[PDB]
């Protein structure tokens, strides 16, 4: 990581970030099996089998119930107006709000008749079969048959004549293990009103995620990267609910596609710099703060930091929350004296004091003479700085104090640089186009 | 594991329609990967013709069309002309072999009358015999069908020792030419009575005969 | 305006090494994956290698694994392909091609470069030997008579056949080279001239060799029979 | 239910709804127990106790982590720090902004020191005790003690000398039973960063909801109403996470208070009505659609239908998203000739065709002569209507067709009335104050 | 401007029925819960019934459960209280009061009405019996002379004792009635007049009874001893 | 289940401060309910004094105040004066009894000197004796301490048959009056030599005597 201080405009750039951006979504349709669990009954004393069977039937009833409430929130995806549907849509991330609509539109297509038939028909002989939909989209369909291969063949024989208390406890132990996944899935779908905010180890086991990621049509590097960032893949993918067609549970899960895997990216962070007099006590401020990334010779600009994450060097942004900017915009960081590109700048008559947290360094400005000092762990007070825009690294300082409010600094180490330049002496209007 | 198959050559005539097939497999096109077509002129680098199985980059004259279905794809040219005389390739991606290229086909247009070949036989020179070596130069040119076989028969015995027939190549005047070299020692150059360099052209055969002295 | 220029080709014996470079211009180099594609003489194309935009993920062809090495330099706008333990079947024309993908399931090389030729043979370079081809019977009279000189034993295909120092371009045609058993090349160029006027009318073929000079001029004259 | 059609202004009202309104929040503080699960160790091969003990301990580590993420997202929910606008808006701030902020502020008061000390100290002997906070607010505190009652006394004795594989398989399956509630609680808070959207069967089970609804200080009618609508009580309350204090989990759940339980309410829906000539082809529109409810002799107005629910006759509105309107506003539905109240109406030169679904009937507007026909199930096409503003009941028709788009009609049965009157012949300006 | 009016009070024998009413005005009636509060004569208040604003939830006091009936009619702005199987201990004054609350933990009756009275007794109506109290020794001379007439055995408390047709309002005072062991009521009213001027100077008291007329006029005269 | 307890009466003097305590229980006030105060004048319906445990509606003369803590609440009156003479009640809500009312206390102001009562005894009249019945009328009036007991003693034997003493009632001139009645048969009226009706007034005893004839 390399950070360069732009003393000319009191701004910073860190230029050592690889990035990954999502482009589209890959679907995946599951189907659980429970078998004819609703027919047999256990009505002879309280036993371990008894407390599990009724649990399964109650779960089935709950899952049937949840469908009448899921459908009510699908007409408010574009604009939710309820406590649940707003607080349940902010948990998916604001950038995902444009994809939940498409995911729901997919679910309506598949829950029709002759669609759940084809999905169930194409999985009659195996446990993995890619299938197409009515409108050309290809869907990877997966089947799990644990309960039905246990309830049917080696549970009904044990539970005969409704005599459900047996000295053989190995039967009881195995039932609990096979029953865990169904109960957790139904609980999650009942709780989140049908649209879960993140994949869990119950919707897709780690064995079924590696198979479902190496079967996508992609490059040979995008597969290797997702096989290493499984966790971030899990957090940024949601699942939908299709319905209960008999004694089986059908639901879909959406995975992200990393369309760009390697490209330089940088952060720009600025703070107001006046260097003015008491008269004309106004100065400039860069409003170009945010993220930058190159994909196809046209950088994408993210105005707010919250739309992107960090996992060391990689950066996990999205291509739907970004605004397209011509590549000449990088001239602003090089110098403001250049007039080829219209460089964004904003002014103001009321310079407030602020501290800027750089990923590597730290930028601080003090204006009204407030005591803002350098702090550390072993040394309580190191020095008192003067004026402002004194870019201070975490290498030299540990904490900074401003109005009895401390700010910590990161331990990340990297090459540091400062660019000498003459700040804006007095108020200038060569470039003040925006506001 | 898998490979893309493409027919060797396809012949056509001006103004008709020509179809070139690109058959895939279950691991390259069976996983919904793209098929793209490149045209390679005889002297320059390949250039993109079709990408995404149906799109056309700016510059193509709208007469090329492609289609993909299942594990097979095809390229369609409507209104074939004379300048579309080049090699064509179909590309794809494979699960375990990464980028794969098709076998490649060369399109031949049938719009030129057959031309009889001309053969020229050069008697071995006096100077070349000095350096204990005997060579015979036989050149064939000016023929449109490039299917020529050179057989060197000495008197009544066809000798197949030292024949160095090349591969026919096109020239400026849309014709083909080829050459065949054969080495002899000076002893057997004069030992035999006559030497000939026959050429075959779809049945047509032209013979030229040379003698060690041929003085009369 | 995109233009890719590659250089570094040459002749090398088997079990050697070579470095081929390709320099781009007219686009942001540090944003595109780049490949190396080769084509054997008279054969189909074949993919060789590929490197991402930051030298993170590298994929090699199965036939060249363990011997080649790809590299990048985002500041100098160039990439390199180190070759080691070259063999006779590695000769081809090598291309550098930029990558274009739609994101999921379409991958193609849109702006192909120009190409450089690499020959891997165990033979050594050797100066050409020019021998005459005098006109004789059955090769004269008629309308025109054919005559010329024979060029033999030139390894790296350099050939320049000028009769009147380049001023004789009326009935002269040069045949392509010939592949003998071992490492050596030969070709013949002849001129068709009327038999009515034949003699020493500047009938001297000029042959020049690039690696080793071996400049030699020979006069062809018509002998009896 | 009764619906009355108003051909004078082409609008309808249904005037048979009882209502309930939410007034305040009743808070409740829970405290799970896990016991000294972190000390005992299983160190002999893979066993049933092995795979569950490691599963439980992993939950505790994860739950401590999410507490460091809630503290970061509470700064974005209490003030527009870096919310930005961009696009794909979640539209936060509609109703929940004034509700989540109040709930969070209570959590900060609770999560201080000497407060959780009081809550835990008040529950030393019983599993239910009301307690007060520092600032006079009184909270209800509940302790749930199944795991601590099981891990402490009849699990440690079995697991001695780290010999954790025993022939007794009853304990192995039993441990899975008691563990299930805890694992669901931690998973919910992890996926929402601490703010769950609605109560689930694991934060507050049914036996713990009856005791938390019959202990509130309220009337004898409010208690009996909320006991019959547990589904909608659960669906309108959220929970917050306090933290992991020791070997226990502490979280709080907000319950709604229904301040009004019986009062008439009605819905008004309008449709464009021109009845104009080609010249001056413009007319009026009622922009006063929405809900109406009485609380204290002053109606509350909800501009759009999405803010309130329905469970038969009852209407579950909220008091924080309504605007106070003078009670004389009901006169508009009676007549427009009355000038006592300035009656809201808007005009427009571009009358479009549009169909409004009434809760009992249906409204249709059809101007440009497009084929707008009434439909049914047994009969495909019944009749072609003329112009528009022809109220059609669901008793007579099943579907309505406009621009090859069908609309279904509800099956609710109720009285229908039509009010004879003269529609607005030409453009008038006696009441067109708003626009 | 809020105003409540009660009506329907009266006297009923035990084991009967009666329908009290309360008519409101000055506020939106169909938005407030309404109550019925009673107070025994000379005792404390006590709650009797309650009803929400749409006759959905109805609460009754334990002491009167299963015998009363509260009802509403939002159209006529009134509520009713039908009673059945009335008992002796049920006589009181009945109030109708509007309900006020802050929403959670405060409930009070702000606009109390005026009230109506209900008497339950097994006795029957009976005209009063009048016996004048003649002046005698130790009850005259001194400063003034005291004389009056005694009214006895009138059931439903109507009493109007005006001596000179309402003109003798100088030294006349009326005492409260008294309850006998059975159902009866009696009182005595006396007039203080100077002993110097005593005789037939309009010294007669008028007795009137409302249910049964029993209009009797009895002259008071002074007798010896 | 639960009930609210209130003292029977509290007496004070003008110009001092008076406290009335309303004691609740664990289910009335312990469950965080409200206490409200109503004032009922001797002739009309109650009116709201304190609501919300501390608030005051418009019209309260800024001298009444109250507070609630635990299961007890109190009402405070500062600057007691004459017309604040009425009954005071405290209200609350109960879990099982719904709305509940306090016992009710009577506030007494001590600002008027004690006055001795006046007693008048009326002998039964002749026309009364005609209808085989004798009634003795005793009247007591004009006493400020409203606590008087009437004993009907005949000769030396106190007769306690037919005593019908009433309850004191406030007079127009802020005083009290009462009457005591006793019926007799005509035989008993003349049987004794004299009849008397005494009254006790805070220890003071005033008695009047009548005789069947009393003629001399």
């Amino acid at each position: 990581l390399k950070e360069s201080y732009l003393e000319e405009s009191c701004s910073t750039i860190t230029e050592g970030y690889l990035s990954v951006l999502r482009t589209g979504w890959y679907t995946n349709v599951f189907t659980l099996e429970v078998g004819d669990v609703e027919n047999l009954t256990c009505a002879d004393g309280p036993s371990l089998i008894k407390t599990e069977l009724d649990l399964t039937k109650s779960a089935l009833r709950e899952l049937r119930t949840v469908s009448a409430d899921q459908l009510a929130r699908e007409e408010q995806i574009e604009n939710p107006r309820r406590r649940r549907f707003v607080l349940g849509a902010i948990a998916l991330g604001v950038c995902t709000a444009a994809a939940v609509t498409a995911g729901v539109a997919i679910a309506k297509t598949i829950r029709l008749e002759s669609e759940v038939t084809a999905i169930k028909n194409a999985l009659k002989k195996t446990n993995e079969a890619v299938s197409t939909l009515g409108n050309g989209v290809r869907v990877l369909a997966t089947a799990v048959r644990e309960l039905k291969d246990f309830v049917s063949k080696n549970l009904t024989r044990a539970i005969n004549k409704n005599k459900c208390d047996i000295p053989d406890l190995k039967m009881a132990v195995s039932f609990s293990q096979f029953n865990r996944r169904f109960l957790n899935v139904v609980r999650q779908f009942s709780d989140n009103a049908g649209i879960t905010p993140a994949i869990s180890l119950d919707l897709m086991t780690d064995a079924e995620l590696a198979r479902a990621v190496s079967n996508m049509p992609t490059s040979a590097g995008q597969i290797k990267l997702m096989l290493e960032n499984r966790a971030m893949v899990r957090r940024k993918g949601f699942g939908i609910l299709i319905g209960v067609y008999g004694s089986s549970v059908i639901y879909m899960v959406q995975l992200p596609i990393f369309g760009v895997i390697d490209t330089p990216c940088w952060i720009v962070k600025a703070a107001p710099s006046c260097s003015e007099k008491k008269g004309n006590y106004a100065c400039l401020l860069r409003e170009d703060q945010g993220w930058y990334c190159q994909n196809a010779g046209s950088t994408v600009y993210y105005p707010n930091e919250k739309d992107c994450e960090t996992r060391g060097d990689h950066v996990f942004c999205d291509t739907a929350c970004g605004i397209n900017v011509a590549e000449q915009s990088k001239e602003c960081n090089i110098n403001i004296s250049t007039t080829n590109y219209p460089c964004k700048v904003s002014t103001g008559r009321h310079p407030i004091s602020m501290v800027a947290l750089s990923p590597l360094g730290a930028l601080v400005a003090c204006y009204k003479g407030v005591s803002c000092s350098i702090g550390s762990n072993r040394v309580g007070i190191i020095k008192q700085l003067n004026k402002g825009c004194s870019y201070i690294t975490n290498q030299d300082a540990d904490t900074v104090t401003i109005d009895n409010t401390v700010y910590q600094l990161s331990k990340v180490e990297g090459e540091q640089h400062v660019i000498k330049g003459r700040p804006v002496s007095s108020s200038f209007d060569p470039v003040k186009f925006p506001e | 594991q898998a490979v893309v198959t493409q027919p060797p050559s396809v012949s056509g005539a001006p103004g008709q329609r020509v179809i070139i097939s690109c058959t895939g497999s279950g691991s390259n096109l069976g996983a919904d990967y793209g098929v793209h077509w490149y045209q390679q002129l005889p002297g320059t680098a390949p250039k993109l013709l079709i990408y995404g199985d149906r799109n056309r980059p700016s510059g193509v004259p709208d007469r090329f069309s492609g289609s993909k279905s299942g594990t097979s794809a095809s390229l369609a040219i409507t209104g074939l002309q004379a300048e579309d005389e080049a090699d064509y390739y179909c590309q794809s991606y494979d699960r375990s072999l990464n980028w794969v290229f098709g076998g490649g086909t060369k399109l031949t247009v049938l719009g030129q009358p057959k031309a009889a070949p001309s053969v020229t036989l050069f008697p071995p020179s006096s100077e070349e015999l000095q350096a204990n070596k005997a060579t015979l130069v036989c050149l064939i040119s000016d023929f449109y069908p490039g299917a020529v076989t050179v057989a060197w028969k000495a008197d009544s015995s066809p000798v197949n020792a030292g024949v160095e027939t090349t591969k026919p190549s096109k020239q400026s005047n849309n014709k083909y030419a080829a050459s065949s070299y054969l080495s002899l020692t000076p002893e057997q150059w004069k030992s035999h009575k006559s030497y000939s360099c026959q050429v075959t052209h779809e049945g047509s055969t032209v013979e030229k005969t040379v003698a060690p002295a041929e003085c009369s | 305006q995109v233009q890719l220029v590659e250089s570094g080709g040459g002749v090398v014996k088997p079990g050697g090494s070579l470095r081929v470079s390709c320099v781009v211009s007219g686009f942001t180099f540090s944003s595109y994956r780049m490949h190396w594609v080769r084509q054997a003489p008279g054969k189909g194309l074949e993919w060789v290698s590929s490197i991402t935009a930051s030298s993170s993920y590298i994929n090699y062809a199965e036939s060249v694994k363990g011997r080649f090495t790809i590299s990048r330099d985002n500041a100098k706008n160039s990439l390199y392909l180190q070759m080691n333990s070259l063999r006779a079947e590695d000769t081809a024309v090598y291309y550098c091609a930029r990558d274009e993908n739609t994101g999921i399931s379409h991958y193609w090389f849109d702006p192909w470069g120009q190409g450089t030729l690499v020959t891997v043979s165990s033979a050594s370079t050797k100066g050409p030997s020019v021998f005459p081809l005098a006109p004789s019977s059955k090769s004269t009279s008629g309308g025109t008579a054919a005559l010329g000189c024979l060029v033999k034993d030139y390894f790296p295909e350099p050939v320049t056949v000028s009769w009147n120092s380049g001023a004789l371009t009326s009935g002269v045609h040069t045949f392509p080279a010939v592949l003998q058993s071992s490492g050596l090349y030969s070709l013949s160029s002849v001129v068709t001239v009327p038999s009515s006027s034949l003699g020493t009318q500047t009938y001297i073929c000029n042959v020049n060799h690039k690696p080793s000079n071996t400049k030699v001029d020979k006069k062809v004259e018509p002998k009896s029979c």
